Order: C-alpha cells, then structure tokens, then sequence
RNA sequence: GGAAUACUGCCAGCUGGGACUGCUGCGACGUAAGUCAAGUGCUGGCUGGUUAUAUGCCGCCCGUCUUGAAACACGGACCAAGGAGUCUAACGUCUAUGCGAGUGUUUGGGUGUAAAACCCAUACGCGUAAUGAAAGUGAAAGGUUGGGGCCUCGCAAGAGGUGCACAAUCGACCGAUCCUGAUGUCUUCGGAUGGAUUUGAGUAAGAGCAUAGCUGUUGGGACCCGAAAG
RNA sequence: AAAUAUGUAAGAUCCUUGUUACUUAAUUGAACGUGGACAUUGAAGAGCUUUUAGUGGGCCAUUUUUGGUAAGC
C-alpha cells in the first residue's frame, strides 16, 4: 500500500514542469506585448509619409477635381467572413464552396487571409456574406467567447487555462495573446494558424445593428459585402 | 447546413461485437483482447478482435500449406502467427518449420500435425500470456476473399462485362 | 458494484470559495439607498417614546414589525406605513428574520432601549421640526434623502436585535 | 507490460469564462502585463497637421 | 401495390426473356446427346489426394523402394470407385519450382497421363486389366472389376 | 496654432442592477502562516386529471386516392368480438456454430420411456480442376506498388532489410480452338515442340458441409377480398 | 471571323549504372520492361462488396427558352 501513495507524491512535480512554462509564458508575453504594440501602431505609420509629403494634397482634393503626383500607399489587410443569409432557395452549387469556407450554418464565421484568389472565389459566394477586416481588439473578444478545441478531444473552448497549458501548435506559440498577434500579422504558417478549431459559432446581432437589410449591399444600403468598421460593429453585436 | 456533418453521422460504426455467441468462450475472449489492446502497446489484439466479431464475411481459414511456404519456410526464423478465424489441416510437405500458432480455433488434424513439426498448437489464450506486446508476431492472414465464395455467386457466375 | 445494477450509494460537504467577493454586499446595499439597518423608531406621532425591529419587507412599504404575547401580550403588524423612521443600529441583514413571538422580558427592553435613542433624537428634532417629523414616519417606503444623524449608539441595542430576531422563532410545540 | 499506463477520470463540466478579475488572472499572463501596459500614446500627430 | 398479382414479380420467371431481360444462361439450343443409357461416369481424383495419405492409412508392401514411398492401387482407395465405370489419376500437389511432389506409389490404374508418370518422381506406373481396351478375356475367368455386396 | 467630435481601441474598472443557475494541469496575494479562483443565510408554515371561461392550433378525421384532401374525391350511424406475409420447396444470401481438401447418414438391429432418445452398418449429393459435340487430355514457379507487421534501429519522428494479407498491374501454365508439326512409324497415324487467340481453369485470386433463426425469388390459393367468366 | 459574354468543361518526379526488348539497309535510333543504387485555400467532404425497397404518373417558381392568341396550356 506504501509504494503507489509515493506515486502519488510525483504528480507534485508535474505540477512543476508547466508552472516552469508559466513562467516561459510570462516572459513570453512582456515581448509579444511590445509586438502588440507594433500591431496597432503599424496602421498609424503608413499614414505619416503622406502626411509628412503633401500639403497640397488635402485642398485641392476637397473643392475640385484631379489627382497629385509623388506617392500612394499600398495595403493589405485579412479579412473575417460571417454567413448572414440562409440556405433557403440557393444552389448547393455555392453551397459547396460555403462547405469550402466552413460555414456550415447561419452565424458561422471563418477567418480568411489578404488576396485575390480568395476573393475571386469569395464572390460565388457572395451574396452569402458579410465580410470585412476587424480590427486586433475585437478579433480578441471573438476569440474568447466563440472559440473551441481541435481534434483529438471534441469542441473544449478557448477559455483560459485551455488555450494555455492545451492547443497543438506545431508552428510557434498557442498562447492566448501569441496566438491572436501571429494571426493577424499573417505571416509563415499563420494559414495552418488559421486552420482555426473550426468555426466560431456566433451568436445572432443583439438590437439588429447587427442586421441591416438582407436584402440589401452595403452599396444598396444594406448588410452584404465587404466593409471593415461595419463588420467590427457587427461582430461585437455577435457577442 | 449540412453536409460532411449530416454524411458522418449517415454512416456508421463499427464493428460491431459479433451477433450472437453460442460459444461462451467466443464472447468473454474478444472482450479479453479489447481488454489487452487498451492497457497496452499491442495493435493486433485489436485488430483480431474486430475481425472475430464480423461473420462469416471477415473470419479467415488459414492452412497449413499457406503457414508453412508464407511465415514458416525459414523466412523470419519463427515468429507467432496469429489466424484469426480457424487452421484447416490441408497440407503435406512432411512440415513444418516449427511455430508457435495462435487461433481461435484449430482443428483435430491441424493441432497434431503442427505440434509434431514443433511450437505448441496454441489456441491463442496461451499465446497471449507469453508473448504479451505482440513483437516477433505476423498477423496472418486472409483469405475470406480471393474466389470461392466472393461476388462469384448467383447462377453460373459472374464475370467481365 | 459487481454486478447487477445499482442503487446509490450517498454523500456530501465540499465546495468552494469565494472571500473578497464575499464580502461586497455585506456592509452596503445601504450605501445606494443610505440609512442605517434595523431597529427602527417611531419618532412621530407623539414626542416621547418608542421602539420597533424590522423583520419583515413582505416586499418593501407592506413591513413586519414585532416584539413578544405568547399568553395575553401586545400586538404586532403588517403594515404599509403607518409611523416609522431610521436610527443607527445597523446589523448584517437588512430586515429579514420575523413572526410576532418574543417574550421573555421583551416590550419592557425595548421600552427602555428606546427612551435612549428617543432621547437622542428628540433635540435633532427640536432642531429641525416635529409636526414636520410626522409625514416624513407616515412614508415607511423610505429612504434616501438625509440618513443622518448620531444618536449615541449601539452595543446593547444590538443586543435586543439579535436576541428580537432569534427570538420572534419559536419551536417547541402547542397547539394554541 | 501494463503498468506502463493508467486510469481514469473526466471531467469538463462549465466553460464560460471572462473578464473576472480572477478568470482574467487566466487568460493571460501578458494581457495582465499589458494591462498596465497600454494605450499607444504620445506625440506628434502635429507635423502631419502642419504639413 | 399488390394482389400478389400486382408486381409480382410477373408470374413465373418468364418475361426475363421477352421484353425483360438479365441473368442465368438464356435461350438454349445446343447440344443434346448421349442419352440415359450409354452415359456417366468415369471417377477422377489427383495423385496429391493418395499423396496426402501416403503417410497414414498405408505401409504398403513391397517392393525395392522406401520408407513412405509405397505401392498402392489407386481402384482401392476412391470411394464410389464400383458403379464407376474406370478410374483415371491425375497430378499433385505444391512445393517450389515448376513442383514435384515425392512419392514413388504407383498401381491399379485404369487410366493414368503422359504428364502423371513422367513428373511422379520414377516409379512403376502399372496399369489395370480394365485399363487397356486391349485385355482378353475371350470365355474362362479373370481379370473382373472389383465388386461388393 | 489653441478649437468639440465622426469612427476606433485599451485598461481603470468606478457603479446602478433584471432573467437562467449551484483526482488535473494551472494563474494570483503572501520571504514567513499559508491563502486566494478553475474543473448562501434568516424567518412564517408544512402536481396530474375532471367540470366551466381566455387565447391559439384549427381550415376535422384517420386513412386512402392524389401533383395538390376539409374537400362539393372515397369509406364509416355507434360499440364489442372477429378480421390479412401463411407453410414448405427449390435457388441465392445474411448470420452463428460443430467436424473440416471430404462431410453427410434413410432404414435395419439392440434398447427405450409416453412419443422421444441413443449406438452402428451406414441407404445416397455438392466440394476434392477443367474443357467441350466428342474423341481425348490434364500445371506450379515469378514479381511491381501502396499499406497492415517485425527487426535493425534511433526513440515521441522516421527510413533501409525481411516476410505478405489485400487490391490494382504483369507474365506465366492446363484444356478448348487455330496453325506449323519433330522423333518418326513409313498399311496406317499417335504425338513432343512453339505461338497466336477468345473463353474457362490453376499459383500470392485455396475450402466447405451441416443445421439453425431470417430475408428475397419462383411456386403452389401464396398477404386478404373484390368480375363478368369458361 | 473577332466574337463579347458566360456556364463551363474534361487537364495540374528525376538521375546514373548493367541487363533485355524493339521498328526501322547486317542499318539507325529511340523507347520499353526489369534489376540495383542515388536524390526529391482546403480536410473525412472518402475507396470496394453482398443483399435490399419504393417506382418504371409528378407539380410549382426562378432563369433561358420552344409550340400555342392565350391559358391555373
């Protein structure tokens, strides 16, 4: 009987060897701080050089016509994909690449990435969709409430001691924070990160800010088709 | 919504511990290799253990000519064959090489040209206690399926076009 | 166990935590509303005088009230005002505990309890107004506007309160 | 061979946590060093004006 | 919807050919001959069905050769051998290369090939009276096929 | 250049507060004693149905016939009871289960309690290779790949060997044909070699038979009834 | 033509070494086959088999029609 309770003594230290990764992570995330830093800043930075070049640019652009010569600014951006409309009178046709995209149901929602491709196949979609950029702060508070576990274990969520001590990640950090940074920089391997546990399962808008007309596009007015604050509103209309 | 979800959940499981057992020993022995997989490493007392459960369809008869040319003739220097279904007797060459055989079931004829050659016949219950891991062992084998019993059926069968 | 299928069998005590957050309410609850806790005066009415604790919001205005008659006694209410202001005992309840049982010298304590707070309150309202003390008792609701004063203070009081509380219990049985 | 592996157990139950303090010490680590850490701050949003 | 009539499938399994078709051989002629009278059967049974029971049932005696390698008649061992008209051998069983199969046995056969004596390790492939169409036999008495009561 | 804010973040969480709850790997105050999250007390007592109203299903029912049934389509006044996949054959499977390259036993005899039963001689088939009008003839090797597996390993990966189920791919053989036909005998003609072919067979494409409960199929009335009929 | 369109709509390993073949001048070549070694945005939507059943009478709308004056054709 002596024997097995001295066993039971080692789980002690197995109560260690994470608490050591407790402490990897602390560290981890007083650097990943300052990366979040960049990530809200870097959106800010590209609008200094303009800025900085052209006084001219602003006047003459509000009162007339024409357009400035010297400099122009690219972008990128990732995008978030959220199934407003149903599968009522529709062929499975598109229905096919919505199973593509992984959105199964009415509020499902998958992360995509910034091109072109994506698009082109985006628009079959189309008319499923409202789709946008969020910004870093509400991704974050998508995450938390809407996020589950992988395969190998069923749905478990995104909830705190999950996501820290479980998650796979053969990439780099799964850590809550990491996690979430390394998507939006959309750098190597962050399309394996978005190979996400596999649909966030949103709630339906509270008040219908959410819902502005099925019926319509953000050009006739409506909720479909792409537009970046209005997915941010929308998503927190979600929680 | 649907669809991969609604075809997963369409199909099936699976096995399927066998319907019916006459044989007492037949029902608490498949439970005992499900019982031996799960505490340990072995991936063949799982895998007998569902073909044991399917019928007629995945229970194989295994000879003594296909033991004795397959794993016996000096091939590997003499591992453990299991068979999961049952040995025929169906051989001569003044055999065998040795062996240790497993089976569910043997015949009379097959028991006592086998332990003659060398081994022990072994039923597989005494094969289990001494070997446990499972190393040094061949899962051998099929036929079930090859001809005589196959889509060969309904009149006068059934070929090409 | 075994086999053969399979009753029960007991248990219990365990849980779990709570501590800063045990805390929050406990004070407080008063501070939105502002007043002290019970026991409670009639200041008005008539000038010299009184005493109750309050058991009982049957929900807040309709109000128990009581004190002790296990043979011939003195009465008691539900009521939804009539005569009722504040002083600064203070307990952890708000007002909760009850049934109209006391007993043992129970009106006579509160009698003399009261003479205190009474006598303490009866300058403050010299100092302010009396007539005018009247409508504000008549109310009962209450509450915010200007929990105040002093009175001077406690210890015993609490006492009473407790005692009222643990008290206005019985258990024992009868049939009258 | 056996006693190389084990029991037992399990085991979810709830999963609904947030913003806390307490389940918020959890989920984090960095959003708590962060989280004195913040805003993003300074300066200067002036020559870009003045330009 | 049913009677059974209805369906039923189509009263009998006629029709298959008609309109319907699928399965079985359909539409026949064709050979027919021999009739009931001068017909079956001649018994067959391969070298490697005595082969394996070279061993038990068996020390078989002599001449010169071995231990296990015996003389045996064929017409003795198959079952259903006397309502048979003749009994024919064939050829063994399996081991490596285009495959022999030791035994030198050999009698009593009232048919035997030019592939079975020549891979049959060299033996007396001894044939029966009855074998040769040759046999006379003109009045007096012997050889005669084997009867039983 | 000082001049709200649109659209936007965080933490700082102040603060009013409804409705539904009740052994694991940790993160946080505390050198110390240890403790904070994840995975409620105090009093007064001790529901299903059935008669009738509000609101909604309802556009009965149930069926069926139908593309569409409330149907101004069809049937039934009401209720009790009666009232529809039966038996087995034969062919094909499924499923177990016993002996297994053969298994199988009518009926006798002996014995037998109630018929039953049992022992055995063992009446008699689809298998044990095939082709085909019939004469007549008659064989077992070999890989290539994925992947189940062992070992040699290194070990939370993995390859190279070595053995192969299985399936796909290839060749190769045994009969049938179709064509040269040796050795030759030399009236006669029996038959090695070798190839092409389509089909059928054999090896790594090797195995049942028996009864069982069940499904289908044909049948016999054949789930039941309904017609004028001959 | 050029269609412009738009749905479509099929389609996404290499080397060396030896040995064998091959169709085509006792002639020129590849390409076959082997044997051996070398080196390389998605996610269960999914392969095969036996047996089974209800048809083997449809309807409406949307788009593109074809006949019909049209039609709950």
């Amino acid at each position: 009987i002596l024997t097995p309770e001295s066993q039971l003594k080692k789980s002690k230290a197995q109560q260690k060897t994470a608490e050591q990764v407790a402490a990897e992570r602390a560290a981890r995330k007083a650097a990943n701080k300052e990366k979040r830093a960049i990530i809200l800043e870097r959106n800010a930075a590209y609008q200094k050089e303009y800025e900085t070049a052209e006084r001219n640019i602003i006047q003459a652009k509000r009162d007339a016509k024409a357009a400035g010569s010297y400099y122009v600014e690219a972008q990128h951006k990732l995008v978030f994909v959220v199934r407003i409309k149903g599968i009522n009178k529709i062929p499975p046709k598109p229905r096919k690449v919505l199973q593509l995209l992984r959105l199964t149901r009415i509020n499902s929602g998958t992360f995509v990435k910034v091109t072109k491709a994506t698009l082109e196949l985006l628009k079959l979609i189309e008319p499923y969709v409202a789709y946008g950029y969020p910004s870093y702060s509400t991704i974050r508070q998508l995450v938390y409430k809407r996020g589950f576990g992988k395969i190998n274990k069923q749905r478990v969520p995104l909830s705190d001691n999950a996501i820290i001590e479980a998650n796979l990640g053969k990439y780099g950090i799964l850590s809550i924070d990491d996690l979430i940074h390394e998507i939006i920089t959309v750098g190597p391997h962050f399309k394996q990160a978005n190979n996400f546990l596999w649909p966030f399962k949103l709630s339906n808008p509270s008040g219908g800010w959410g819902v502005p007309r099925k019926f319509k596009h953000f050009i006739q007015g409506g909720s479909f088709g792409n537009r970046e604050e209005f997915i941010n509103k929308l998503v927190k209309s979600m929680n | 919504m649907g669809i991969d979800h609604t075809s997963k959940q369409h199909k099936r499981s699976g096995h399927r511990t066998a319907p019916k057992s006459d044989n007492v020993y037949l029902k608490l022995l498949v439970k005992l290799y499900t019982f031996l997989a799960r505490r340990t490493d072995a991936p063949f007392n799982k895998v007998v253990l569902k073909a044991l459960f399917l019928s007629k369809i995945n229970r194989p008869p295994v000879s003594v000519s296909r033991i004795a040319r397959a794993l016996k003739q000096e091939g590997a220097a003499n591992k453990t064959v299991v068979v999961v279904g049952t040995v025929t007797d169906d051989a001569r060459i003044f055999e065998f090489p040795k062996t240790t055989v497993a089976a569910l079931r043997f015949t009379a004829g097959a028991r006592a040209k086998i332990v003659k050659a060398g081994g022990e016949c072994i039923t597989l219950d005494q094969l289990a206690v001494r070997a446990p891991k499972g190393q040094n062992t061949l899962i051998l084998r099929g036929p079930r399926n090859s001809r005589e019993a196959v889509r060969h059926f309904g009149m006068g069968p059934h070929k090409g076009k | 166990m075994s086999a053969q299928k399979a009753p029960k069998w007991y248990p219990s005590e365990d849980v779990a935590a709570l501590k800063k957050t045990r805390k929050a309410a406990r004070p407080q609850k008063l501070r939105a509303s502002l007043v002290p806790g019970t026991v409670l005066i009639l200041l008005a009415g008539r000038f010299r005088g009184k005493r109750v604790v309050y058991l009982k919001h049957l929900e807040d205005n309709t109000l128990l009230i009581s004190g002790p008659f296990k043979v011939n006694g003195v009465p008691l209410r539900r009521v939804n005002a009539r005569y009722v202001i504040a002083t600064s005992t203070k307990v952890s309840v708000e007002g909760v505990n009850v049934e109209k049982f006391n007993v043992e010298y129970f009106a006579k304590e509160k009698l003399t309890k009261k003479e205190k707070k009474e006598a303490n309150l009866f300058p403050e309202q010299q100092n302010k107004e009396i007539k005018a003390e009247r409508v504000e008792d008549q109310k009962v609701v209450d509450k915010a506007l200007i929990a105040e004063i002093k009175k001077t203070p406690l210890l015993k009081q609490y006492l009473s309160a407790s005692f009222s509380l643990k008290n206005g219990d019985k258990p024992h049985m009868l049939k009258f | 061979v056996l006693k190389k592996n084990p029991l037992k157990n399990k085991q979810v139950l709830l999963r609904l946590n947030p913003y806390a303090k307490v389940f918020a010490a959890e989920k984090l680590g960095s959003k708590k060093a962060e989280k004195t850490g913040t805003k993003p701050a300074a300066v200067f949003t002036e020559t870009l004006k003045h330009d | 919807m049913p009677s059974r009539f209805t369906k039923t499938r189509k009263h009998r399994g006629h029709v298959s050919a008609g309109k319907g078709r699928i399965g079985k051989h359909r539409k026949h002629p064709g050979g027919r001959g021999m009739a009931g009278g001068q017909h079956h059967h001649r018994i067959n049974m391969d070298k490697y069905h005595p082969g394996y029971f070279g061993k038990v049932g068996m020390r078989y005696f002599h001449k010169q050769q071995a231990h296990f390698w015996k003389p045996v008649l064929n017409l003795d061992k198959l079952w259903t051998l006397i309502p048979e008209d003749k009994r024919d051998q064939y050829l063994k069983s399996a081991s490596k290369e285009t495959a022999p199969v030791i035994d030198t046995l050999a009698a009593g056969y009232g048919k035997i090939l030019g592939k079975g004596r020549i891979p049959n390790v060299p033996v007396i492939v001894k044939a029966r009276f009855v074998s040769k169409l040759a046999e006379e036999k003109i009045r007096a008495a012997g050889g005669v096929v084997e009867l039983i009561a």
